[PDB]
């Protein structure tokens, strides 16, 4: 018993947490975009 | 005087820099590299 | 031709395959556990 009450928990967490990697990814997957595209203009106005 | 000039400097050459991008972006694409290519190979063909 | 080729691949699978191989450790990672459950249970069962 303790053990199957263990196991549940166990798989339930695991999903859980496992699915905070895939947002950190599209983060990262944002990241990656705004690097492929150019950057332009702002620097204009911080130096002014 | 001189944080006059710099802004002006940098601000002038913003978009060089730009135009660059552009040309990366052309490259990364590889859509500028092809007629090189077929001027070797011909120039290669004419020294044969 | 392929050097474009490459880069669109490698491009469309950092957003693309990466998740889905998470998904599938995750997937994986909650079916043994609840294989290592049952299997204990069996264990346990005999042992008693």
């Amino acid at each position: 018993d303790f053990h199957s009450e263990y196991i549940v928990s166990a798989s339930n967490f695991t999903s859980q947490l496992s699915s905070q990697v895939e947002q950190f990814l599209h983060r990262n997957i944002q990241e990656y975009l705004s690097i492929l595209t150019d950057p332009d203009g702002k620097g204009k106005e911080k130096i002014a | 005087k001189a944080a006059s000039g710099t802004t002006g400097t940098y601000q002038e050459w913003k978009d060089k820099a730009q135009n660059l991008y552009q040309e990366l972006l052309t490259q990364e694409g590889q859509a500028s590299f092809q007629g090189l290519k077929d001027n070797v190979f011909d120039g290669l063909v004419r020294v044969t | 031709y392929l050097i474009n080729y490459i880069q669109d691949e490698i491009n469309t699978i950092f957003s693309d395959y990466i998740p889905y191989v998470f998904k599938l450790l995750k997937e994986n990672l909650c079916l043994n556990l609840h294989k290592f459950n049952e299997f204990i249970q069996n264990e346990l069962q005999e042992a008693s």
